[PDB]
């Protein structure tokens, strides 16, 4: 979430990111319930106040809200104890932010995201863009390994595909920012634009990428002015599920049919409907590709036709249980690197060695009944030395 | 005794050649210049080297050597010629080796050259590792040959490995550049079924295999079990292997060395092992007398963990006191000669118990004083002087 993204930041980047135009307001809206009230209170105070007052300024009931809000805003570093006055820069910017100093667009965003997903899946016809392809490849959801051949889809790719559009886009933009820092694009400048949307060379490239994603559209041969789409700020279902593992989806866009075929066997395709079967073969194929039953169940539930909304639960218990059992049927091997010792002599002496590999992060599996500790070869030169020291101590 | 003396000061040189031994402060050319401790260790090393010659050339051939010497002497002892033949009553080293070579056809000149003419004992440091993939046991035996009393051994070396399929002997060739010796290991199909594990002798016993490793079949290893060299072994087993070697071995020197090596592992499984040794008649009595002192040392080391009464007290009241009165000792009947020795050695080890304050507990001192007060010896056919003297000790 955006709260996680902002919490994972340093004070030096935080105060700079608190730009005058929008950031002080976008981060304010994040404040879930009560911290808004305290920010408004001590927006006009130039004198810090004791912490005991803030502690006792919430009744005994519902105090956990007080502690959680205080911790969240301490992490955000909106104020400092100074002994709880707010940061002067944030106070000034917030005062400046508080009395101081379309139908075609949504369709465009939908179509652009749909073609992006078409390219993501193995669609022969899709929009071509080398920058988009390499960005998706380095986002961790795609791997090519051969420039001549079109890139394939990794295991995480299917999971990302089956996610809903809001979370899908949000995670995609999170990965975009994380890779922006890697490629060298300043994070603060690009981040501030997202906040400003909900109200330079790097800016131009970032806006180009956003337009490729379909969140914005200049509409004037790439002019300075832009008109953000609905997705920039941040529908009825069509699938009918039977009790015999049969799906009737009122789908005209090929994207939905492809998504359904990812985990179902298609039987018929009518102009305004398509018939598929959820069989062991298709479900286990999806599970092997990497999906888990939770994504499939959530996808079918969110794309649930209004006819089946009346029944509770919306998705039949037999279908849900069958999908879950099919996914459980498979349990899979793992991969790690390690080295094992033996002849550990005294018992109380083996317990002290277990804490050496656990603190360094090179321990995989321990055994106090046989004395059997696995150590990765990456930290083999540090565990052996410790063992030698212990032997010397005797 | 001899490895302690030879590592302490130089070494004992049987058969010197005329100084041959300059590492020690007296001359070994005459018996009246020898130190008395050197004379005692000389006789001790001489009879151990004769046991080694019996190990190479069997005991019946050895008794035939001695009978040939005695028979030459007794044919010599009846002549009247003034020493034409009376010098057959005098033995030498060359005559003894020649009589050995006459009766057996083997000469012992490497063994004589190593253990007589050379004046040193050997030190063995062993450690093992079990290779689960190739099912082998990789021993690692290194010698300390740079100490002042030591020498380098290059002969063969017997090792006895007790695995789940039984006890197997292996001969290792320990040349100068040798360090790793790979010996093969057998199955672990006596852990699949509960079957009895066969021992060094022909018998077999039920073992509790819960402490054993799941991947290794081997229960214990003994480097040079028959004491066929003049050696000091320092083997690094795991503590459960020492406990299995204390419980189920049919060799008293291995039970003694496992008692000696269990003092470094104060775990409660070792306390259970020594307590099961102490309760066990049909164990040799000098092993139980050592297990008393080992149990006292282990009990001193695991204070602030010890649960019930002090060590060996409940065991003393179970073995040697009345059933109706626990604190009154039974009247003295010393006719068993093994529970007499164990009874007179158990409070002596029990008095080495110490509390968290480093003072002997007043539960053991009161127990010893009640052993002294309630002592009645008007009924046995044996005297009480050694038992009362051990009570004062």
């Amino acid at each position: 979430n955006l709260q996680e993204f902002l919490g994972g930041l340093s004070p030096g980047v935080l105060d700079r990111l608190y730009g005058h135009p929008a950031t002080c307001l976008a981060v304010f809206r994040e404040l879930p319930s009560l911290a808004k009230n305290w920010v408004m209170r001590m927006l006009f105070l130039e004198q810090p106040l004791p912490q005991a007052a803030v502690a006792l300024w919430v009744k005994k009931e519902f105090s956990k809200a007080q502690e959680e809000s205080t911790g969240l805003l301490s992490g955000l570093r909106i104020w400092h104890t100074q002994l709880l006055i707010l940061n002067p820069i944030f106070r000034q910017n917030l005062r400046i932010a508080l009395l101081g100093g379309v139908p075609s667009l949504d369709k465009y965003a939908e179509e652009r995201w749909e073609v992006v997903l078409h390219f993501m899946v193995g669609s022969p016809s899709a929009a071509v863009s080398q920058d988009l392809a390499q960005l998706l490849s380095q986002a961790g959801l795609m791997k090519s390994t051969e420039p001549g051949e079109p890139p394939c889809i990794t295991s995480a790719g299917f999971q990302f595909l089956l996610l809903d559009t809001p979370a899908q886009l949000w995670y995609f933009m999170l990965q975009y920012l994380q890779t922006a820092q890697s490629r060298g694009m300043d994070l603060v400048e690009i981040l501030s634009f997202l906040f400003q949307l909900s109200f330079s060379d790097s800016l131009l490239n970032f806006l180009q990428h956003l337009r490729e994603f379909g969140l914005v559209f200049q509409r004037k041969r790439k002019s300075r002015r832009y008109y953000p789409t609905r997705l920039a700020i941040n529908q009825p279902g069509f699938i009918v599920v039977e009790t015999n593992y049969r799906l009737y989806a009122y789908t005209e866009s090929e994207l939905q049919i492809a998504l359904i075929a990812l985990f179902s066997e298609m039987l018929y395709r009518f102009p305004n409907m398509v018939v598929a079967q959820v069989t062991r073969e298709s479900v286990q194929q999806a599970i092997a590709s990497g999906i888990t039953a939770q994504q499939i169940i959530h996808f079918l539930r969110t794309r649930a036709h209004p006819v089946m909304l009346k029944q509770t639960p919306v998705l039949p218990p037999t279908i849900t249980d069958q999908i879950r059992l099919w996914e459980l049927e498979r349990d899979r091997l793992r991969f790690t690197e390690g080295v094992l010792y033996n002849q550990f002599l005294s018992q109380v002496d083996f317990e002290l060695l277990l804490a050496h590999a656990r603190e360094l992060g090179v321990l995989v599996f321990e055994n106090s009944a046989k004395r059997l500790m696995v150590v990765t070869p990456a930290g083999h030169s540090d565990v052996k030395r410790f063992w030698k020291r212990q032997k010397h101590s005797s | 005794k001899i490895v302690a003396y030879e590592l302490k000061t130089g070494g004992v040189l049987l058969h010197p050649i005329f100084n041959p031994a300059s590492h020690l402060h007296f001359s070994i050319k005459h018996p009246h210049t020898l130190s008395w401790e050197y004379y005692s260790m000389f006789q001790c090393k001489a009879h151990l080297v004769m046991r080694l010659i019996e190990n190479r050339i069997s005991m019946e051939f050895m008794l035939q050597v001695f009978n040939k010497l005695l028979s030459l002497a007794s044919t010599a002892s009846s002549q009247k010629f003034q020493s034409h033949m009376w010098s057959q009553m005098l033995v030498s080293t060359s005559g003894f080796l020649k009589s050995i070579s006459n009766v057996s056809g083997k000469d012992i000149q490497p063994l004589i050259k190593q253990w007589v003419d050379q004046s040193g004992v050997v030190k063995f440091y062993g450690s093992f590792a079990f290779n689960r993939k190739r099912n082998v046991l990789e021993l690692e035996i290194k010698q300390d040959y740079t100490s002042p009393g030591t020498q380098k051994y290059v002969g063969p070396l017997k090792v006895t490995v007790q695995e789940l399929d039984g006890s197997f002997n292996h001969t290792l060739q320990i040349e100068e550049n040798s360090l790793k010796h790979d010996i093969p290991c057998h199955s672990k199909s006596r852990r699949n079924k509960k079957k009895k594990i066969p021992l060094m002798n022909g018998e077999e016993v039920d073992m509790d295999l819960s402490a054993m490793d799941a991947d290794s079949p081997l229960l214990w290893i003994r480097i040079d079990p028959d004491m066929s060299v003049l050696r000091k072994v320092e083997f690094e087993q795991a503590d459960f292997m020492w406990q299995y070697q204390l419980r189920y071995e049919r060799d008293v020197v291995a039970q003694q060395e496992s008692i000696l090596a269990l003092e470094k592992f104060p775990t409660p499984a070792s306390r259970l092992a020594l307590t099961d040794i102490l309760e066990q008649e049909q164990c040799f009595y000098r092993v139980r007398m050592s297990a008393c002192f080992c149990l006292a040392k282990i009990a001193n080391s695991m204070v602030s963990t010890w649960t019930g009464p002090p060590a060996m007290k409940s065991l003393f009241t179970r073995m040697f006191c009345c059933k109706s009165c626990p604190n009154i000792v039974k009247t003295n009947n010393f006719m068993s000669f093994q529970s007499y020795f164990l009874q007179k050695t158990m409070p002596v080890a029990m008095a080495l118990l110490r509390d968290v304050h480093n003072l002997c507990p007043k539960e053991v001192l009161t127990f010893i004083l009640d052993l002294i007060k309630y002592n009645d010896n008007r009924k046995n056919k044996f005297s009480d002087n050694y038992y009362r003297a051990e009570m004062i000790d």
